[PDB]
């Protein structure tokens, strides 16, 4: 004679959605958690706004699927709106039963239930919104993975001069989204390799540099050798390049998502 | 704006769900 049972669907992975859905989570399982196998008020004025603010992030929703062109997101987002959109008609429909009658077994089941569809549908709405994040910031780093094979045909110092004032500014931006991203990931091993990983990037970056403008230097004079100074150069690239992928992978193993191919 | 009115809804369901129970 073994037993085992309990709840189930519920899904979670950035830090701050979390704290936003965990909540109203834990209150759902507690609310069921009552697994032994008292009448209910008037949910009407209560459930009303839930049903308010339900709509005004729909409508927040299906803007945002009119601008940013993230198709991936554009295609994602509309079920969504579909769960929360239904398991809103119950909430309220299930607010009614409780209404006409708060004794009801069924409905304190039957809200549940509803609440648990905005919940694990507003999940999606923000988990799909946030994928569409991690991407954004691939896109700059893809960037940043293709400027850097830009330093392979510096030759002219001036041009040195036109090459770090735009490089700068990008791995700078490549930096602040890192930083947040980590702060966001729920594990450990992920934080690590992704922190220490974008830290050894800011280092050759001041390296890569120099080789840049060390070889600008070395061929306008008979200094012969520009190999040790160039090949400096292009391997430092190929190491940065190498670690910026590491950033990229560790994203997209946190990005690409059962919606996803 | 998202995050935000998300967070908006989790309480106001939140503040149903407690209308359920109270121990």
């Amino acid at each position: 004679m073994e037993h085992h049972h309990h709840h189930h669907m519920p899904v979670f992975h950035t830090r701050t959605i979390e704290s936003i859905l965990e909540p109203v989570a834990q209150q759902i399982s507690h609310l069921v958690i009552m697994h032994e196998e008292k009448a209910i008020p008037d949910l009407t004025a209560p459930v009303a706004a839930v049903q308010a603010a339900v709509s005004n992030l729909v409508r927040v929703g299906k803007e945002t699927v009119q601008t940013t062109e993230d198709q991936i997101l554009k295609r994602d987002m509309p079920p969504a709106f579909i769960k929360v959109e239904n398991a809103c008609t119950k909430l309220v429909q299930a607010a009614q039963m409780l209404q006409s009658d708060p004794y009801s077994v069924p409905a304190r089941d039957y809200l549940i239930d509803g609440s648990r569809g905005i919940l694990s549908g507003t999940s999606d709405l923000l988990l799909t919104f946030d994928e569409a994040e991690v991407r954004k910031i691939i896109r700059v780093c893809k960037g940043i993975l293709e400027y850097l094979t830009v330093a392979e045909v510096v030759e002219t110092m001036e041009d040195l001069v036109t090459y770090t004032k735009n490089l700068g500014p990008g791995m700078t931006k490549m930096a602040k989204m890192i930083d947040e991203r980590q702060q966001e990931l729920t594990h450990q091993e992920h934080r690590v390799m992704l922190v220490n990983s974008m830290n050894t990037v800011k280092e050759l970056l001041p390296v890569l540099i120099s080789a840049m403008k060390i070889f600008v230097t070395t061929k306008n004079s008979k200094n012969q050798g520009i190999e040790e100074a160039l090949k400096n150069r292009n391997f430092t690239v190929e190491k940065m390049s190498a670690e910026i992928n590491e950033i990229i992978r560790v994203l997209q193993l946190t990005s690409w998502d059962e919606d996803a191919w | 704006a998202i995050y935000e009115k998300a967070k908006e809804v989790s309480s106001a369901l939140s503040k149903v769900l407690s209308k359920i129970d109270d121990t």
